[PDB]
Parts: structure tokens; sequence; C-alpha cells
């Protein structure tokens, strides 16, 4: 399964207030929070499992951050207290940092695969307006709503890979942007 | 939470 090698890495901050290691990816790239070097001299182990390099990050605390933005990350890391109780995830096989691939997949319905790639489709959705193609129709607030946009500009941000998820329902395209870096 | 065309259009059925 995908979360099979799911494990909990119980760590604490450094001098300078930090991990040992920095985030990279978040849903601003299209991706999973994930590790950068992970080097030995500087992560304060507590408990349970080692880190290594390019995990990705689904849980602080509890709190699943995966579908957030760095921003995000950084800030549920930051309203909790020593020690931060970290579900990680070694990427390889079919456990990559590409969040619109991973969103792609399709797992058993009543499976933790499935259910946990609900938790971060949703999380993602906290974080974005969708756009669509199809005219405004009343009650609906542009950019918060929909982004409403021409066939031609979301044909545009679909090969720039700016979309994580995109598809037809009535002649009409609907996609989710990446959120901006804030 | 997204609208159902949204959601017909980008997951699979």
């Amino acid at each position: 399964h995908w979360t099979s090698k799911v494990h909990e890495s119980v760590i604490g901050r450094n001098p300078e207030g930090q991990l040992g290691f920095e985030l990279k990816g978040g849903a601003e790239n299209g991706q999973f929070p994930y590790l950068g070097e992970v080097k030995p001299g500087k992560v304060a182990y507590e408990s349970g499992s080692k880190l290594v390099s390019e995990e990705l990050l689904l849980e602080v605390n509890e709190t699943p951050v995966a579908g957030l933005t760095i921003r995000d990350v950084l800030a549920v890391i930051k309203h909790c207290k020593d020690p931060l109780r970290l579900k990680c995830v070694k990427q390889g096989g079919i456990v990559d940092k590409d969040l619109r691939h991973y969103l792609n997949l399709r797992f058993q319905k009543g499976s933790v695969d499935h259910e946990l790639q609900q938790i971060i489709r949703d999380n993602l959705y906290l974080r974005t307006v969708p756009c669509t193609t199809r005219p405004h129709k009343e009650g609906e607030v542009p950019g918060v709503d929909y982004i409403f946009i021409t066939v031609e500009e979301f044909m545009e941000l679909e090969k720039s890979g700016a979309l994580l998820e995109s598809g037809t329902y009535e002649d009409n395209y609907y996609g989710t942007p990446k959120p901006p870096a804030e | 939470a997204r609208r159902e065309s949204y959601l017909k259009a980008t997951q699979p059925s």
C-alpha cells in the first residue's frame, strides 16, 4: 500500500529554532511537503525512527499538512510545542512528492490510502480557488467560487503545468491551479 | 467545498 512505510519520528528544535533540515515542496510547487538534505549533526532526535532525505511530510502532531503550502506547514509547526511528532514516508516506488500525480492515483474505497488521499485533497482545496471556462452563474463571486477564464487561458495554464487537477464536465473545462506561495 | 460539476470533471466515476 501507499501508506505501508509510514513511520513517526519525534524530534526537537536545534539552536536557531530550526529542524536540522529544510522543508521543500508544498502545494505552491504542486508538491507534498518533503525534507531537504537531512544531515546527521543537526537533527535533534528524541524517539521513534530516524529521518532520511526526501521523505514526504504527512503529519505534524496529528495535524495533516500534505496538500498545504510550505507557509501553512511552517505555521502548524510553530504552534506546536516540543517534541514535534512527524509522520513521514520515504519516496520510492509508487510514493512520490508530485501532488498532481498523487491525486490521479485510484485506491480502493475504504482504504487507508484512500482516506488519506481525501484528507490531502481537502487540504489542497482549502488553499485554492478552482478555475473554469463555464460562464459566471448568478450568486457566484469571481475569485472566490471560481476564477472564470477563457479556454485559451485554461489550455495555457494546462500546458504550463499550473494545474494540479483538470477535466471537462459539460463542454467546459474545470481545474485547480497551484496556490501562490505567500 | 468543491461543487459536483468540478468533481464530475476532475475525478474518475
